[PDB]
C-alpha cells in the first residue's frame, strides 16, 4: 500500500497475531520498539485515548519468515503464546525473531540461538532494544555449553538448516522444554536429504521426532509462500505418548 | 399476596447438572499433498518403502516368494520394506501356525519402524500413515483394506496373485 | 547410585542430596516421568545441601564461560571439595551427577575420588531442578533468577560475539 | 483394577527366541540376551535400547 | 484491542461496510468467500513509511 | 380457513398494546418503535433549541 | 521381572502388578501400606479370597 | 419442614407441604434430607427440591437413618419395616413384623 | 458429587443420589412440567385409572376373539373413552392399551384445553386465569384447575361475563357492547 | 458429420490446451507456489481467513 | 528508562551518577524517593546494559 491507505485491525484466532483488513488483507503484530522497522517491512500506526498513546503495529512478511507462512496457511494451535516463553533456533537476523518477540509480549521472553558472529552482532543490537530478547551466540548443537542462560522455556521453534534437525531439537527439548510444551520445526527437505524426495524427508523426520518422544499434532506444507518446505507443530509428551 | 399457580419444586430432569447425562456443559479442511497431482503423486520415486500387512506375509509364504528379491520382479526398481511395530505385534499374535512366516518377517534386510497407537489394528495404522504423508506404497491382500486405500488418490497399492506381485496405481509399471 | 547431584544456577553453584532414587528400570514410564512435575513428589527425591552464590556479575561471566569451555572454575572447585566426602579413588567412588558429559574428565582430574554420571537418570533429575527452581532453594537465592538469567545472558553473548561499545 | 503387569518390551528383540539371559549383578540397568542365531545383545532397560 | 464506542460513528461504519462488501469494489480481485461480521473489538490505523 | 375458525375467545397478551382502527383492520405505527409514539415536553424544548 | 520368549522378544515386567514405579508422598505411602497390611490379616474370609 | 442451618442464621430450604408431615431426618449430610408425608416418604435436597417419591414406605410415622450403611429405615402405621438404601436406591429388605 | 475419579467410579458404578430404579425414569415430573399440574399425587391418581384401563385391556384379550360378550364390550369402552377424550381413535383396539396414556388423560384437563383452543398464551397462564375466577363451563365458573373436561363439554368453555379478562378481548376488536356490561 | 472443432484435428495442440486447463484446475485445488518476489509487495491479496486450518491432523 | 519515567528526574541522575557501578556504591537518595531509590540500587547492582 501507500502512506495514505487505512486498515482495520481485527484480532486473529491465534492470540497476539492481528489481521489488517484493507483492500487486501495483511498479517500484523504489535511492535515493542516503535518507529524503526527491523528489516524494512511496513508498519501501521493507531492512536488510542487520559492523554492519548500512539502504539505502532508492524506487518509480518510471509515470504521471508516461515512462521508467518504457516499462520495464513492455518494451524490448529500454534503453541507460541501471548504469555509463554519461546526458544528460537537459527535466528540469524531478526527475520522472524522480532515478530516472535512481538507476539509473546513483555511478560514472556524469547531466547534467540545462533552460531555465526556476523549475524549475532545484529542479534545483539536488536535484543537491547526489545528487552524480551536475549541472544545465544553459543553453538546450538551442544545445549550443555549454554545451559547457564536458558531455564525452562515453554516452546521450541526450529529454523536451523543442519541435516541433524531431529538430534538438535531432541537435545534441546529434553533439557529446556517443559512437559506438554509445543514443538515447532520448520523442516526443509533440501537441507536434510537432497537425494530423496520431499515427502520421504517429512515422513522420516516426523518419525525421528516420534522416537524422541515428541508427539506430532499437525503439519502444514506452506506451499504458495515457499516451495519444498513444511512446519510440524506438536506437543512434547514425554510421559505416555500413546 | 401470594403468586398464582403454585407448584411444588421438583427435579428439572432435562435441565439440571447434577445428573451424569447433562454434564456436557474452528473449521478444518485437510489440504492435499503438495507433491500430489490429480492422481500422480510425483514424489513416488526410487527408492521405495512398502507397508506390509499379514495377508501380504502369509500369501507370500503360500506362493513361495521371499520378500526382498520378490519385490524386485514386479516394481522393478530398488525398494526396501519397512514393517510397523503395530503390524509385527499382531502378525506374531496369529500364534504358532504362522511362526515360519514370523521368522521370515524378522530379518536385518526388512526394516522396522516404531508406532504410536493405543491399539494393534493393522488397517487403521496403515491408512493413517498414508493419509498424513502420501509418501508410502502399501502391500495388502484383503478386499477390506484394499478398497480403503483405493479410495485415497495417489497411493500405489500392490497385492499378490498367482506367482508374483502386481502393482495397481503406479504409472511406471515397466 | 546417584547420591549427589549438582546444579549451577546463574547466580552460584548448588550441591544437592539425593535421598531417594527413582527406579531406573522403568525410567521411560508414564508415572515416573510425571513425578518430577509435582513439587510434592520431587522433594522426596532431592534436598538442598549447599549453595554458594557468585560474588559479582564479573565473576559470574567468567565462571559461566569456564563451564562453556568444559573446565572447572575456582568457585566450582571450592564448593565441590568442601561438600563431597573424601571417598576412595579406587573402590566405590562417590557418584555425582553433572548435566555436562564433557565436564567428566575435568572434574575427575581435579578430584580423583568423585565420578561424574550423566545418564537419562541424571538428566531427568537436573531437568526437575530447573522445573521447580526457586521453590527448591528455600529462598536462599541471591537475587531473582529472572533478572540473573537475563543479566548473565547479555554478559556471555556480548563477550563471545567480540564487539566493543567504542 | 490396577493389575497392569506388562510394562514394556526391550528394544525390537532378537529374531529367533532368547535361550540365555544374564542380569548384571553389580549394576541395575544392564542385561545380556542371546538367541539361536548366535547373536548377543547388551540391553539398557532405562531407555529400552541396546548398546551394541 | 480497544472496544468500539458509539462515537466517531460516521467515519468508522463507512469503512466497515466497505471492507464487508469489498468483493465488488474492483471486478478483478475475487477475494475468498467469507462473512466478516463487524468485530466487537477493533481499531483503525494507517500504513506509514 | 383461519377466518372461519377464529374461536372468538382467544387472548394473547399483546391485545393491550396493539390497537385497531374503527373500521376493523389493525393499525401499525410508521416508526414501529415502542417509544416514539409521541414526544414529551422536555424533549420538545431541547429539540426546538437545536 | 525379565521374561524371555521363543518369539525373539525379551519382555520386562513388574514384580507386583498393582504397585507403581513412582516415589510417593508420605500420605500416599502410608495409605498404600495400610491397604497391604490390612489385606494380609483379612485374607481368610472367602470373598477377599474370591477376588484375590 | 425447614432445612434449618442453626448456628448461623441461614435457612437452606423452607417447604410448605400441605399433607401431615410426621418425621424428617438428614440422611448423609446437611444437604439431602427425607420427610414423611401422609402416605409416602419423600426425599429432598438443600434447595427444597424433590428428588424421589419413594413408592414403598407406604406409612412412615417414625423415620430414622443409620449412617454407615446408607440405610434409610421406615416403619409406620403399617406393620412392615422397610429398609432402603439411599446410596443405590435398592429397597434392601422388607420385614413383616 | 465430586465428579468421582476412575479408581473409585468403577467401585461406585451403581450409586446415584438423584436417579433410582423405582423412580421410573422420572416420568412423573416430566409430564408434570409439560402440562403444569399443581400438587404431587395427581399424576399417580391418573396412573391408577390408566393402569386400570390397561388391566381391562389385557383381561379382554385372554377371551376368545369371536366372543359375543367380547364383541359388545370394548367398543362400549372405546366410545366411553372417545367421549372422555382420552383416546381419539375408533379404529384400533390395541390403542386402548398403548395410546391410553396419562399425557393423553392430562391434555383433557381444563388448562391444557385452553391452550388447544388458544384462549391462553401458555399452558401455565391458563392456570393463572382459572384460579383467578375467569373461566366458566356453561352457567357456572369452576375454580379448581384440575377439572377434566369432557369431549362433548369442550365446546362450551368461555370466559365469564362482566369480567376484565373479556373486556380487553373485545376492546381490541372494537366490539364492546356495554349494555350487557361485558 | 456433427460439427467438431479445429482443436481435435491436432493432438499436440490438444495436449497443450488440456494441460494448461488442468494446470489452472490444480491452482484452484491447492495453493501451488509461483515465483516469489521480484518486486515490492509483502503479503497476500485474497483475504485471510480465521477459522481455516489447512493443516493435516496427526491422528495416532 | 522504565523505573524513573520523569524527564528531569532521569537527567539529574546522569549529572550525579555516571556508571552503574558508581550508582550502587555511592549516594543518590537526595534526588529520588526512598522506595524508588532502593529499587534503582538493585538496578545499579544487577542490570542489562
Amino acid at each position: 500500500a501507500r502512506g495514505g491507505a487505512k486498515v482495520v485491525i481485527e484480532p486473529h484466532r491465534h492470540a497476539g497475531v492481528y489481521i489488517a483488513r484493507g483492500k487486501e488483507d495483511l498479517l500484523v503484530t504489535k511492535n515493542m520498539a516503535p518507529g524503526e522497522s527491523v528489516y524494512g517491512e511496513k508498519r501501521i500506526s493507531v492512536e488510542e485515548p487520559v492523554p492519548p498513546t500512539k502504539v505502532e503495529y508492524r506487518v509480518w512478511n510471509p515470504f521471508r519468515s516461515k512462521l508467518a507462512a504457516g499462520i495464513m496457511g492455518g494451524l490448529d494451535e500454534l503453541f507460541i503464546a501471548p504469555g509463554k516463553k519461546v526458544l528460537y533456533l537459527g535466528a540469524a537476523s531478526g527475520t522472524s525473531v522480532s515478530h516472535v518477540s512481538d507476539v509473546v509480549g513483555p511478560e514472556g521472553v524469547v531466547y534467540a540461538v545462533e552460531f555465526s558472529h556476523r549475524p549475532g552482532r545484529e542479534l545483539i543490537s536488536m535484543a537491547k532494544k526489545r528487552p524480551n530478547i536475549i541472544p545465544i551466540i553459543e553453538d546450538a548443537r551442544h545445549p550443555q555449553k549454554y545451559r547457564m542462560l536458558i531455564g525452562m522455556v515453554d516452546c521450541v521453534f526450529a529454523d536451523v538448516a543442519q541435516p541433524d534437525q531431529a538430534r538438535i531439537i531432541a537435545l534441546n527439548s529434553h533439557m529446556f522444554l517443559k512437559d506438554q510444551g509445543g514443538v515447532v520445526i520448520s523442516i526443509k527437505a533440501n537441507c536434510i536429504d537432497s537425494t530423496v524426495d520431499a515427502e520421504t524427508v517429512f515422513a522420516r523426520e516426523v518419525q525421528k521426532l516420534r522416537e524422541e518422544r515428541i508427539k506430532p499434532l499437525e503439519q502444514l506444507t506452506l506451499e504458495p509462500y515457499e516451495r519444498d518446505h513444511c512446519i510440524v507443530v506438536g506437543r512434547y509428551m514425554r510421559s505416555g505418548l500413546k | 399476596t401470594r403468586k398464582f399457580g403454585l407448584v411444588k419444586r421438583t427435579l428439572n430432569t432435562k435441565k439440571d447438572q447434577r445428573l451424569k447425562k447433562n454434564q456436557e456443559n474452528t473449521r478444518n479442511i485437510p489440504q492435499v499433498s503438495s507433491a500430489l497431482f490429480f492422481q500422480y503423486n510425483q514424489a513416488i520415486k526410487p527408492p521405495y518403502q512398502v507397508l506390509i500387512d499379514t495377508n501380504f506375509i502369509n500369501f507370500s509364504i503360500q506362493k513361495k516368494v521371499d520378500i526382498v528379491r520378490g519385490m524386485m520382479d514386479c516394481l522393478l526398481a530398488k525398494c526396501n520394506p519397512l514393517i510397523t511395530d503395530c503390524v509385527m505385534a499382531e502378525l506374531e499374535k496369529l500364534g504358532p501356525k504362522y511362526r515360519i512366516a514370523l521368522k521370515l518377517a524378522r530379518d536385518p534386510r526388512i526394516k522396522r519402524l516404531s508406532c504410536s497407537h493405543k491399539g494393534t489394528y493393522a488397517d487403521d495404522c496403515l491408512v493413517h500413515r498414508v493419509l498424513q504423508h502420501k509418501c508410502y506404497i502399501v502391500a495388502t491382500n484383503d478386499a477390506g483394506l484394499k478398497q480403503r486405500i483405493r479410495k485415497i488418490p495417489g497411493i500405489p497399492l500392490m497385492s499378490v496373485g498367482g506367482h508374483a506381485y502386481v502393482i495397481e496405481k503406479l504409472p511406471d509399471v515397466f | 547410585p546417584i547420591e549427589y547431584l549438582l546444579f549451577e544456577e546463574p547466580t552460584g553453584y548448588a550441591v544437592f542430596k539425593v535421598k531417594l532414587q527413582q527406579d531406573d528400570i522403568g525410567s521411560r514410564l508414564k508415572e515416573v516421568q510425571e513425578q518430577i512435575n509435582d513439587f510434592g513428589a520431587f522433594t522426596k527425591l532431592i534436598e538442598l545441601v549447599s549453595f554458594a552464590p557468585f560474588k559479582g556479575a564479573a565473576e559470574a561471566l567468567e565462571n559461566a564461560n569456564d563451564i562453556s569451555e568444559g573446565l572447572v572454575s575456582e568457585s566450582l572447585k571450592a564448593i565441590l571439595d568442601l561438600n563431597l566426602p573424601k571417598a576412595s579413588s579406587k573402590k566405590k567412588n562417590i557418584t555425582l551427577a553433572i548435566s555436562d558429559k564433557n565436564l567428566g574428565p575435568s572434574i575427575k582430574e581435579e578430584f580423583p575420588y568423585v565420578d561424574c554420571i550423566s545418564n537419562e537418570l541424571a538428566q531427568d533429575l537436573i531437568r526437575g531442578v530447573r522445573l521447580h527452581g526457586e521453590k527448591l532453594f528455600k529462598g536462599l537465592q541471591s537475587g531473582d533468577l529472572e533478572r540473573a538469567q537475563l543479566g548473565l545472558g547479555h554478559a556471555y553473548s556480548r563477550a563471545k560475539v567480540k564487539f566493543s561499545v567504542q | 483394577m490396577f493389575a497392569k503387569p506388562f510394562v514394556g518390551q526391550l528394544g525390537y528383540g532378537h529374531r529367533d527366541g532368547v535361550y540365555a539371559i544374564a542380569k548384571n549383578y553389580g549394576s541395575l540397568n544392564k542385561l545380556a540376551t542371546g538367541s539361536a542365531d548366535g547373536v548377543i545383545k547388551y540391553w539398557n532397560m532405562s531407555t529400552r535400547e541396546e548398546f551394541v | 484491542l480497544p472496544k468500539p464506542d458509539d462515537n466517531m460513528r460516521r467515519e468508522v461504519q463507512r469503512d466497515l461496510l466497505l471492507i464487508k462488501h469489498r468483493a465488488a469494489l474492483d471486478p478483478k480481485r475475487h477475494y475468498k468467500k467469507q462473512r466478516w461480521e463487524v468485530p466487537e473489538r477493533f481499531a483503525i490505523g494507517t500504513i506509514i513509511e | 380457513e383461519k377466518a372461519k375458525e377464529r374461536n372468538p375467545d382467544e387472548y394473547y397478551h399483546a391485545m393491550h398494546s396493539r390497537k385497531t382502527d374503527a373500521k376493523g383492520l389493525l393499525i401499525s405505527s410508521r416508526h414501529g418503535d415502542e417509544e416514539d409514539e409521541s414526544l414529551s415536553m422536555d424533549q420538545v424544548k431541547l429539540l426546538k433549541t437545536q | 521381572i525379565i521374561s524371555g520368549s521363543d518369539d525373539g522378544n525379551v519382555r520386562l515386567w513388574r514384580s507386583k502388578a498393582w504397585e507403581r514405579s513412582n516415589v510417593k508422598t508420605t500420605r500416599e505411602k502410608n495409605k498404600l501400606e495400610y491397604d497391604e497390611k490390612l489385606k494380609e490379616r483379612f485374607r481368610h474370609m472367602p470373598e477377599i479370597k474370591r477376588i484375590s | 419442614v425447614a432445612s434449618m442451618d442453626w448456628r448461623k442464621g441461614q435457612l437452606r430450604a423452607e417447604l410448605f407441604l400441605n399433607e401431615t408431615c410426621h418425621s424428617a431426618t438428614y440422611l448423609q449430610n446437611e444437604q439431602y434430607f427425607a420427610v414423611a408425608q401422609k402416605k409416602y416418604t419423600f426425599i429432598y435436597d438443600h434447595e427444597g427440591t424433590e428428588l424421589h417419591r419413594l413408592k414403598q414406605h407406604i406409612e412412615a410415622r417414625h423415620l430414622d437413618f443409620l449412617p454407615y450403611h446408607y440405610l434409610l429405615v421406615t416403619a409406620g402405621e403399617t406393620g412392615w419395616l422397610k429398609y432402603h438404601d439411599v446410596s443405590t436406591g435398592q429397597l434392601v429388605s422388607e420385614l413383616r413384623t | 458429587v465430586r465428579k468421582l475419579k476412575h479408581h473409585e467410579q468403577k467401585l461406585l458404578k451403581k450409586v446415584d443420589f438423584l436417579e433410582w430404579k423405582q423412580d421410573q425414569g422420572h416420568r412423573d415430573t416430566q409430564v408434570m412440567r409439560t402440562y403444569h399440574i399443581q400438587n404431587r399425587e395427581d399424576y399417580h391418581k391418573y396412573n391408577r385409572i390408566c393402569g386400570d384401563i390397561r388391566r381391562l385391556a389385557n383381561k379382554l384379550s385372554l377371551l376368545p376373539p369371536t366372543d359375543p360378550f367380547r364383541r359388545k364390550h370394548e367398543q362400549l369402552l372405546l366410545d366411553k373413552l372417545y367421549a372422555m377424550g382420552v383416546l381419539t381413535t375408533k379404529s384400533k383396539i390395541s390403542d386402548l392399551e398403548n395410546k391410553v396414556t396419562v399425557s393423553a388423560i392430562c391434555r383433557r384437563r381444563l388448562p391444557v384445553i385452553m391452550h388447544r383452543l388458544k384462549m391462553a398464551e401458555t399452558i401455565q397462564d391458563a392456570v393463572k386465569f382459572i384460579e383467578q375466577g375467569h373461566v366458566r363451563v356453561g352457567p357456572n365458573l369452576i375454580n379448581d384447575p384440575a377439572y377434566l373436561v369432557t369431549r362433548n363439554m369442550e365446546d362450551y368453555v368461555t370466559w365469564v361475563d362482566n369480567s376484565k379478562i373479556k373486556k380487553t378481548l373485545l376492546r381490541y376488536r372494537n366490539q364492546i357492547d356495554d349494555f350487557d356490561f361485558s | 458429420t456433427p460439427k467438431r472443432n479445429k482443436d481435435n484435428r491436432n493432438s499436440r495442440v490438444k495436449k497443450r490446451k488440456k494441460y494448461q486447463k488442468a494446470q489452472k484446475k490444480l491452482k484452484s485445488v491447492r495453493a501451488v507456489y509461483s515465483g516469489g518476489q521480484s518486486g515490492v509487495y509483502e503479503g497476500e491479496k485474497t483475504g485471510i481467513k480465521k477459522g481455516l486450518t489447512r493443516s493435516v491432523k496427526f491422528k495416532n | 528508562a522504565k523505573i524513573v519515567t520523569d524527564s528531569v528526574a532521569y537527567a539529574r541522575i546522569i549529572l550525579t551518577m555516571g556508571i552503574r557501578s558508581k550508582a550502587s556504591e555511592t549516594d543518590l537518595s537526595e534526588i529520588l524517593p526512598e522506595e524508588i531509590e532502593e529499587r534503582v540500587k538493585t538496578a545499579a547492582e544487577v542490570s542489562m546494559g
